[PDB]
């Protein structure tokens, strides 16, 4: 069919919730007549792509967007620098009448690169020698979620929009929406699980939901949404397991550590999940003093950085637990 | 200051520097071209330098001409060069007149500027209409390519890369490959040519020790031109003209033994370092280093300083070739072993990485998983990966089946399935043999049973087809 | 005949035996084959994620992936060099392992991936998922947001965190426990009631489970050569057949533990580059040398902690390393020295 | 209208400031009139490029335009098309036929080796009719034969008095409003560069709603630069070196969301900071570079950002605890 | 205006060149034997190699020098087609020589251009092969195609090295009357890196620009870092002392971090006082922090914690 995440973009701006203070300079600029480049920065999910793409739609009309707009990601620096030039020499198609009628087309098109944090300097540098190229016909909008990787002298030609974190209030009744529209009948705490797995992200709480409700139309029960296939599809390891973890650590017995990391071992579980859900069980723990938090988030830090390199997870795994039963 | 290969030119076809193999079927085919109703107009020689190409050619032409011209001399080869100061196709029309009484053979081993992408298209458009031509009566046309590349037309000027598909594939134009001078005839030739320069020879006295010189000669290269112009060389000059492991061997004790004329350990680092850069740039100097420090006291040192050097060479090989790591992993090596030297030095005898066998072992192992699976496939209708092989099917499946070939060979329904195992295409030995251990590669062996196992796999694979 | 492990392989969902949750999860994907999604199943090794991958394919486009064929596709590198790069096919869907190419992965799957498309859908199942580069992710996420309508990607991996969050969010994962004990138990003497095997009792069954540690492959490799080596009747004291390069591993590690010293630490190097000679992963001989060690009884904590340590830390200097002798020496020879 | 950066270039050799030696070295040019090839090498935003200009304006007069022509070594184009424009330029003969012809080539340095020796053949093709200077930042990423038929000048860092008194002339002939730690912030960021000073300028005026009656502030400017502020930088550090986990962890979470700062632009301006910090023992120091070293090394190559952000935290509080 | 020092008073015999003894003793005993085979000459430029044939042509040919030798760059038209002209209008004109004598022709630079044009250039020395011989220069041996390596005699040369960088500078600053001082040609040929070139170029900006050739005013012009400054950086005793000079004197002015990297590692491979073991320690640090620099992180933070593990080691 199609993702939830674009069926159910916001359409205009006034659809946008939580983010008043950049709706509200995106409408003044929007009524002075003139689009200078943007840089939205923000946590991610949060309606950037969302308030940008419905920006465009109130420029240029449901059917002439299309030719002014390209959407770009930013990854991987000549590829991008040519489907830039590319687009942006290529010349603007003439409006139709009914778009001239009700919408005032600007007479430049837009170009959204998406995650431009993750370009490099000389990426960064090569980029802002493309818009001052094409200024005068093509408008930037970098998408972002930190402003301070972009260069200094990129970020000072861009308009800066600062987007809010969504309060849990608007993801559970954006999520709770989505769900009675699709027809979806799920447990209590499910959202609420779903939320606390995507820490907050719109976009992956949409996805999991939507993942979650195809594999309980394929189950064929009752179709009742249950906590268990939210973290199942999420690849979160379940609390009890990590519960056992930390009982055997506490124990300290080398030997004990080792059976129970061999059997966990052929559950299949991902060990980075696991390291992950150590690390907010013991950072967010009042039982634990100074020091044993301060060799914890090292211990976890020298593990997860040896797991990113392409390590055997098993011998990972059993030095982090042996550590940590040591401190 | 003339040159000795221009003086001693062939002059007949017996001793033109090529295999007979090659000149009978150039021979053959340019007989064959010059008949009225032939079957190719252009004949297009291509291989490497020094294999007597435009020669042949030349030779054969000699005799050749006179046979098939008309009633209306020394026009045989109207050859064009490439850089006269839309030439080719002038000399292409006019050599279209160059019939019946006016024969001549047309040569174009210099070839124009075909770098530019509109003059390759112009070349290649020329060559399609000269094929095209109905003419029945048109001269010879012959093309001689050298093949040379630096590792597209920038990287290679072999023969694809000059004609397009419609000439390579062309039903009537016949493409033939040369092949280096053997090492026999070269030498045949270079105590030909000596034998005509005895008089100086004997004059400068070299005459006893040429022997000695040309054997290297005919082995270095198999190119006619370059080998004369060595051996006038050496000829003329008046004095001694001509490794690799006798430096590595110095550098390796050094490293390890330490020198004794400078005690500083510093200065030995320095000056070996930029006396001898390349040869430690490559890293099985590292390696070298591996295979050698054991023999320190032949081996008679505590187990720390062991694990210390190969600590350093571990972190040396992660810091990826640069500069800094074979400096440190050196300093480190000669540090530790000067702290344990007792007296003097024993130097023992020096042993290669044992990487290169240990790669061949591999290439050999990858060889018979290849085909291993291919049996599988077309006899059970089974697909395995390459790492379950390596750990699980390389040992379980040999002996399974080496267990129901005796099994059938003792009997002659049970074993109605044990017998069923065919010996011929039945893998029943061990993946890569058995795993006991590597000796040391003592010898130099700086370095195939690889293209015979490819060609087996090949057979067996025939096989399996024919059996499917 | 054809070996045990193939010859009693399930050829269908309905004769699947372990795992019945997700045998029924996958019958209920295959009654809707036009919205089937692109699936990522990870898990142990052996436990029969390939073998469910076939099943599913047999459900929805009949009894007829499993006839394979294999054909050898060559194509041009970045240096125009000539690579090549064999591929499993069958009518309805193709089997690739882009790890065998190493770091020019991205070009043959680009290829691979172009050509599928161009010629209701095709399935591609992409072996050793987990071991593709970064790049190679990146190109299998453009074709999936491209070429998501003609090809439908079946991926399967023992590990689920190589790959990149943006295909795990694109793709349904499923997870694929090892089978129990029991269940491998209850498989072997179903081959055995099948084979004619007489079993003096039913622990051999179960020893040969526990020796194989959940790999069903190596179970029944096992139960196979040992019944042909005992004329196909076995009894409690037949010895357990273990793949050799594990023996070789296991005196390595004694004679590690015993003799200390120099000349040793030579006799094991030549024995690392026997063992590295028959193309044995170096990461998997040094996790199964520090899972010997720590199993010897007469090594104390503080050894035992030491060894995991070291282990640890030159598995890290083989990752980010180009030769594994070194770092294979250097391990041997820090656990010597901790040990003496 | 016109950018900021070329509406106050300097128009005669007088204007520049801060270049005293190679200023004087030059004006004897002017006068003879004889101009050789020349090398402008420094630190950027020094006035390399307004000296040039400035010396062809002074030379030529208002033959400016037909005989100083203006290329980027970094042009979007290839490189190739910057050489067949400078043989077209060179080539043609002179419309007005009098003196030698100017080519200011900017970015020099980024050019590959092979693209070097090409200026240079170029160079030597057309020494009796055209003269080039060369800009580029440093001299010895230059070809040897390049830097030998090009005579060198080196400029010197702007004096902070120059600054200054150049932020004070465009804010006099602007009517705009700085205050003095939006002035002191914008020269620290710039470090030494006017470009960007007076880019931030302009993009800050832009910003603002009324410029009129509006004075930019530092919270301004750094919003424009998107830099780090200081004193988010501050209230991290003091959270973690006087709080418990629990605080410290949402302290530093708040502000990389709500501000969009990054771990490692965090981590760079907590160092900063710590390097005015009198500490006691010296290892301190030493446990804290070393530290957030390896943190921001990992960082570049990925991972989990909540581990990397309490490793940050674990590891100013282990080696401060040396402090006492 | 002026010329440049390099070029003013290049060597004119062979005697005056320096450095890779065994080459120079063969191209004198071609020279006295009067037969002159075809050449190819490898090695990084700067080190006597086109000098080295001109003086080699001098000495075989003599007062018929600049009516026999034609130097070109084979792609200053960027154009093989006028080269091939050039060459033929050269060997092409009839010039009467002594017997065995052969004119000569150099063709630098040979390493910057396709395998097809090397083929040409082959069959143009195949043409005129009685008359004309070639000393194709170029940087790589391996990159010159077959034939034309197997056709000729390769000529591997290296850097001059320091001493004898220093000699030919003591005879120049003798010939021009400069004022000198050790620690001023000490940084010259420390900034040279074994160019003879850069080395000239160096000295002649140093005299043009200032007056005493001293380490101070060599660097003042050189651009590269100071690697007094480096060396007290490293040596510092103190940790913060070793920090505020990187900050202010080597971060604040410009300087890249892989060039203070490259700059401290080429000082601690010369120094006196450090042991040996510490010497390579802080090699061992220096490599590590360019390899974390080549990887990326090309920042501040990286060169703090390379100073910090030195100031640790030396403790
Ligand atoms: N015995 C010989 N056999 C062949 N060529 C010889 C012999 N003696 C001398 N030569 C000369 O060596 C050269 C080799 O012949 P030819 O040039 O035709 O071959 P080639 O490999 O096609 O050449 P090229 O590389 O120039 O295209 C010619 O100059 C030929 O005159
Ligand atoms: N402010 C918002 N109001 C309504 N929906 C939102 C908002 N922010 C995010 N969403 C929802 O999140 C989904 C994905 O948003 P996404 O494109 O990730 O935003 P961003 O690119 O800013 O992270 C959308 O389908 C949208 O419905
Ligand atoms: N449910 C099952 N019942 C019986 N045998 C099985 C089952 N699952 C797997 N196997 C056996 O395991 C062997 C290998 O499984 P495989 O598909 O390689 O697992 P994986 O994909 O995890 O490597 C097969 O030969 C098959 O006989
Ligand atoms: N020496 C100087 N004197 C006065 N202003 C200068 C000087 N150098 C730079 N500037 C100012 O900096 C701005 C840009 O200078 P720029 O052309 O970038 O110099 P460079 O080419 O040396 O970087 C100019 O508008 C100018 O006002
Ligand atoms: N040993 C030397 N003695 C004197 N001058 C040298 C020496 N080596 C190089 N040079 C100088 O370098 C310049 C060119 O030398 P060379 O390296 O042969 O050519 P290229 O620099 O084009 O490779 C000459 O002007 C010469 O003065
Ligand atoms: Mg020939």
């Amino acid at each position: 069919q199609q993702p939830w995440v674009e069926k159910y973009r916001p359409k205009n701006l006034d659809e946008v919730t939580a983010q008043d203070h950049a709706v509200t300079v995106l409408k003044k600029t929007l009524k002075s007549a003139n689009l200078p480049h943007m840089l939205f920065y923000g946590p991610p999910g949060t309606g950037k792509t969302s308030t940008i793409l419905a920006l465009t739609k109130e420029l240029y009309g449901p059917d002439l967007m299309k030719s002014r707009i390209l959407e770009l990601n930013a990854s991987d620096i000549s590829i991008v620098r040519e489907k830039v030039k590319n687009f942006a020499r290529l010349t603007v198609s003439k409006p139709s009448k009914h778009d001239l009628e009700n919408y005032p087309c600007p007479p430049y098109k837009i170009i959204i690169l998406d995650e431009a944090d993750s370009m490099t300097a000389d990426a960064q540098s090569a980029l802002r020698r493309t818009m001052e190229t094409y200024s005068g016909v093509t408008r930037f909008c970098l998408i972002c979620n930190y402003v301070t990787r972009i260069i200094d002298p990129l970020a000072s030609r861009c308009s800066k929009f600062r987007f809010k974190a969504l309060d849990a209030s608007n993801a559970i009744d954006r999520l709770r929406f989505i769900s009675e529209q699709e027809n979806v009948k799920c447990d209590d705490g499910v959202l609420e699980r779903i939320l606390d797995i995507s820490a907050g992200d719109l976009r992956r709480g949409i996805t999991l939901l939507q993942s979650a409700s195809k594999g309980a139309q394929y189950l064929g029960d009752g179709k009742n949404i249950t906590s268990t296939q939210v973290e199942e599809l999420a690849g979160v390891v379940p609390h009890d397991i990590l519960i056992e973890i930390v009982e055997k650590v506490k124990s300290g017995d080398f030997d004990e550590i080792k059976k129970y990391v061999n059997t966990f071992m052929k559950s299949g579980w991902s060990a980075a999940s696991v390291v992950n859900q150590l690390h907010e069980y013991y950072i967010t723990n009042d039982n634990f003093d100074t020091n044993f938090k301060n060799q914890i988030s090292w211990l976890l830090f020298t593990t997860d950085s040896r797991l990113n390199n392409g390590t055997n997870e098993h011998i990972q795994l059993l030095n982090l637990l042996v550590k940590i039963s040591q401190l | 200051g003339e040159q000795w290969y221009e003086k001693f030119k062939p002059n007949c076809l017996e001793q033109v520097a090529i295999h007979k193999r090659k000149l009978k079927d150039v021979q053959e085919a340019l007989d064959a071209m010059f008949l009225p109703n032939a079957k190719h107009r252009i004949l297009l020689l291509s291989g490497p330098s020094g294999c007597s190409k435009s020669t042949v050619i030349k030779e054969l032409s000699k005799i050749l001409v006179p046979k098939y011209r008309q009633n209306s001399n020394e026009h045989k080869v109207t050859e064009f060069r490439g850089d006269c100061i839309e030439s080719f196709s002038e000399f292409l029309k006019g050599a279209r007149y160059l019939v019946m009484s006016n024969l001549s053979l047309i040569l174009i081993e210099d070839l124009p500027n075909v770098f530019h992408i509109d003059t390759r298209r112009r070349f290649q458009q020329l060559i399609l209409q000269w094929l095209y031509s109905s003419e029945p009566l048109l001269p010879p046309l012959v093309i001689c390519i050298t093949e040379c590349e630096i590792p597209g037309i920038d990287y290679t000027f072999s023969a694809e890369t000059i004609m397009n598909k419609e000439i390579l594939m062309h039903p009537r134009l016949k493409r033939i490959k040369f092949n280096p001078i053997n090492s026999t005839l070269l030498k045949k030739h270079l105590k030909f040519i000596c034998v005509q320069n005895m008089k100086m020879l004997k004059e400068k006295n070299k005459w006893n020790k040429r022997q000695e010189v040309i054997d290297y000669i005919a082995q270095e290269t198999g190119d006619i031109r370059s080998a004369i112009t060595t051996l006038q060389f050496w000829a003329t000059s008046s004095g001694s003209l001509p490794e690799s492991t006798i430096s590595y061997f110095h550098a390796i004790g050094k490293v390890i033994h330490g020198s004794h004329s400078t005690n500083n350990d510093n200065e030995m680092i320095n000056n070996l370092f930029e006396n001898s850069n390349n040869l430690l740039s490559k890293e099985d100097f590292k390696l070298g280093i591996l295979e050698n420090y054991n023999t320190f006291n032949k081996g008679e040192f505590s187990i720390s300083d062991a694990s210390s050097i190969v600590d350093c060479l571990s972190e040396c090989d992660n810091m990826n070739g640069l500069p800094e790591s074979n400096e440190y992993g050196l300093r480190e090596v000669r540090k530790t072993f000067r702290n344990i030297s007792k007296q003097g030095h024993n130097h023992g005898t020096v042993y290669f990485p044992r990487e290169w066998k240990v790669r061949k072992l591999q290439n050999s192992f990858k060889v018979q998983a290849e085909d291993w699976l291919n049996v599988s496939l077309y006899k059970y209708n089974a697909v395995h990966s390459f790492r379950n092989i390596t750990l699980e099917f390389g040992y379980y499946a040999p002996l399974i089946r080496k267990c129901q070939s005796y099994k059938k060979k003792y009997i002659l329904d049970k074993f109605s399935d044990i017998m069923k195992v065919e010996n011929g295409i039945d893998v029943v030995d061990r993946i890569g043999g058995p795993i006991e251990a590597l000796s040391v590669e003592d010898g130099l062996a700086p370095l195939d049973h690889l293209e015979d196992q490819k060609k087996e796999r090949d057979r067996r694979l025939r096989m399996l087809i024919d059996q499917y | 005949m054809s070996l045990w492990v193939d010859k009693y392989r399930p050829k269908s969902l309905n004769a699947l035996s372990h795992n019945e949750e997700l045998t029924n999860f996958l019958k209920s994907l295959s009654d809707q084959p036009r919205d089937l999604p692109h699936l990522l199943l990870y898990g142990p090794n052996g436990t029969g994620k390939k073998t469910r991958c076939m099943a599913l394919l047999e459900s929805i486009f009949g009894p007829g992936v499993y006839r394979l064929k294999i054909d050898v596709r060559q194509f041009v590198t970045a240096s125009n060099r000539k690579l090549e790069l064999n591929v499993v096919s069958s009518p309805y869907h193709l089997e690739i392992t882009p790890s065998d190419m190493g770091n020019n992965d991205r070009i043959v799957i680009q290829e691979l991936l172009k050509e599928v498309a161009q010629m209701r859908y095709k399935c591609v199942i992409i072996n050793e998922a987990n071991s593709l580069t970064k790049d190679a992710q990146a190109a299998l996420r453009r074709t999936m947001e491209k070429y998501s309508k003609n090809i439908r990607l079946i991926m399967v991996c023992d590990s689920m965190s190589p790959i990149i969050a943006p295909i795990k969010s694109r793709c349904l994962l499923i997870r694929c426990p090892a089978p129990s004990d029991s269940e491998i138990s209850t498989i072997l003497s179903d081959v055995v009631t099948n084979e004619r095997i007489q079993l003096e009792t039913k622990d051999i069954l179960k020893r040969i489970a526990q020796a194989s540690n959940g790999n069903l492959r190596v179970s029944l490799l096992m139960l196979e050569s040992m019944a042909l080596n005992n004329e196909l009747a076995l009894k409690s004291s037949s010895p357990i057949i273990k793949p050799d390069w594990i023996i070789v591993i296991h005196k390595l590690t004694r004679k590690i533990v015993k003799e200390r010293s120099v000349n040793s630490l030579i006799e094991c190097r030549a024995v690392l580059y026997d063992l590295l000679a028959h193309c044995i992963p170096a990461n998997i001989i040094l996790k199964e040398l520090t899972f010997s060690l720590l199993d010897v009884e007469t090594l104390n904590t503080t050894n035992k902690s030491s060894i995991i340590e070291y282990s640890s830390v030159f598995d890290e200097r083989l990752s980010l390393g180009n030769k594994a002798i070194f770092h294979l020496e250097g391990f041997i020879a820090k656990v010597m020295c901790c040990l003496d | 209208n016109l950018p900021w950066v070329e509406k106050y270039r300097p128009e005669t050799l007088d204007e520049v400031y801060g270049q005293n030696e190679v200023i004087t070295t030059v004006r004897k040019f002017v006068d003879e009139g004889k101009l050789p090839h020349l090398l402008f090498y420094g630190p950027p935003g020094t006035g390399k490029t307004s000296t040039i200009v400035a010396l062809a304006r002074e030379i030529y007069g208002k033959n400016y335009s037909n005989m100083v022509l203006e290329l980027n070594a970094s042009d979007d184009r290839g490189i190739d098309v910057v050489r067949n424009q400078i043989k077209d330029f060179a080539s043609t003969r002179q419309i007005f036929s009098k003196g030698f012809k100017l080519i200011i080539l900017d970015e020099a340095d980024a050019m590959t080796n092979a693209a070097q020796n090409a200026l240079r053949r170029v160079i030597e093709r057309y020494t009796k009719n055209t003269r080039f200077c060369v800009l580029a930042n440093y001299a010895h990423k230059l070809t040897p034969a390049l830097l030998s038929r090009c005579t060198r000048f080196r400029f010197q860092p702007l004096p902070q008095e120059a600054i200054e008194r150049r932020i004070a002339n465009v804010l006099v002939h602007e009517k705009l409003k700085l205050s003095p730690n939006a002035e002191k912030a914008l020269i620290e960021l710039s470090n030494g560069d006017m470009r960007r000073v007076l880019n931030v300028l302009q993009s800050c005026k832009a910003t603002l709603d009324n410029p009129d009656e509006d004075e930019i502030s530092d919270d301004v400017i750094y919003e424009c630069c998107g830099a780090p502020r200081p004193s988010d930088l501050k209230a991290v550090l003091k959270s973690i070196l006087e709080d418990d986990w629990g605080t410290a962890h949402y302290t530093l979470n708040k502000v990389r969301s709500a501000k969009g700062l990054a771990l490692i632009d965090l981590i760079e301006g907590i160092v900063k900071i710590l390097e005015d910090y009198e500490l006691q023992n010296e290892e301190t120091r030493v446990h804290l570079l070393t530290k957030l070293a390896d943190i921001e090394y990992s960082i570049s190559k990925g991972g989990n950002d909540q581990i990397q952000g309490s490793a940050v935290i674990g590891a100013i509080k282990a080696s401060f605890e040396n402090e006492t | 205006l002026q010329l440049p020092w390099v070029e003013k008073y290049r060597p004119q015999v062979l005697s005056d060149i320096v450095g890779n003894k065994e080459t120079i003793d063969r191209l004198q005993q071609i020279a006295k034997d009067g037969n002159m085979p075809h050449m190819i000459i490898s090695g990084m430029p700067g080190i006597g190699k086109t000098t080295s044939v001109h003086c080699l042509a001098h000495e075989l040919l003599g007062r018929s020098y600049a009516d026999g030798v034609l130097e070109l760059n084979a792609s200053d038209d960027r154009g093989i087609d006028v080269v091939r002209n050039q060459i033929k209008h050269f060997a092409q004109k009839k010039l009467h020589l002594p017997p065995g004598k052969h004119k000569i022709v150099i063709l630098d630079e040979a390493d910057s251009m396709t395998a097809g044009a090397q083929q040409a250039l082959r069959r143009t020395m195949e043409l005129y092969s009685n008359s004309t011989r070639f000393a194709f220069a170029c940087n790589q041996s391996n990159k010159i195609i077959e034939p034309l390596q197997s056709r000729c005699a390769i000529l591997r040369y290296s850097k001059l090295s320091d001493e004898d960088v220093l000699k030919r500078l003591l005879q120049i600053i003798k010939l021009e009357d400069v004022k000198y001082t050790n620690d001023g040609l000490e940084a010259i040929i420390f900034t040279a890196e074994g160019d003879m070139r850069q080395a000239i170029n160096n000295l002649q900006s140093t005299v043009a620009g200032h007056g005493l050739v001293n380490a101070d005013n060599v660097f003042k012009i050189v651009d590269s870092p100071h690697p007094l400054i480096v060396k007290k950086m490293l040596l510092a005793s103190n940790l913060e002392d070793s920090i505020q000079i990187l900050r202010t004197d080597l971060w604040k002015k410009g300087y890249s971090s892989i060039d203070i990297v490259t700059t401290s590692f080429r000082v601690t491979k010369n120094l006196a006082q450090v042991k040996e073991s510490v010497r390579l320690e802080m090699i061992k640090e220096i490599g590590l922090t360019h390899m974390r620099i080549l990887e990326g992180v090309g920042t501040y933070l990286q060169l703090a914690s390379m100073l910090a593990k030195i100031h640790k080691l030396n403790n």
